[PDB]
């Protein structure tokens, strides 16, 4: 199929209204970020040659 | 097939038809010695940076 963006939302927008919140939501969230990698060594000469 | 190791004793029951042993990188780390059928874990000698 052919991809859909995003569910539309027309915004009820005006010159004189505005929407103000009435409650919260406490809301935790993670990330994932990578620091490090494997720490590798090779000997050349033992992997070219043995 | 030839190479360099220490060879110690092994855990592994191999089938008998199978002569070596092989890690997931095709490299010899098992074998069975020929004039008596035991298998032998081929551990790398231990090559370190100084
Ligand atoms: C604020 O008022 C506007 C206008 O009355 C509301 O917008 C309409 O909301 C209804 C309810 O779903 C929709 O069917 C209409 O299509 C909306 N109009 C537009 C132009 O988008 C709006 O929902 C009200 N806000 C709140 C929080 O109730
Ligand atoms: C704001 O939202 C919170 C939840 O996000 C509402 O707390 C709930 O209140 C109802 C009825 O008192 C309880 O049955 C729920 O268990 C409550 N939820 C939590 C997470 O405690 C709170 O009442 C809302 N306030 C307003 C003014 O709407
Ligand atoms: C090989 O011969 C030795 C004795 O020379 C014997 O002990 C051993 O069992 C033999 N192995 C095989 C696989 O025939």
């Amino acid at each position: 199929y052919t991809m859909s963006l995003g569910a539309e939302n027309s915004v009820a927008y005006s010159n004189n209204s505005i929407a103000i919140p009435i409650n919260f939501t406490i809301s935790v969230t993670t990330e994932i970020l990578p620091v490090s990698m494997t720490k590798t060594s090779v000997d050349c000469t033992m992997y070219i040659c043995g | 097939l030839t190479g360099t190791g220490v060879l110690t004793e092994s855990n592994k029951k191999f089938l008998p038809f199978q002569q070596f042993g092989r890690d997931i990188d095709d490299t010899t780390d098992a074998v069975r010695d020929p004039q008596t059928l035991e298998i032998l874990d081929i551990t790398p000698c231990s090559f370190g940076g100084v």
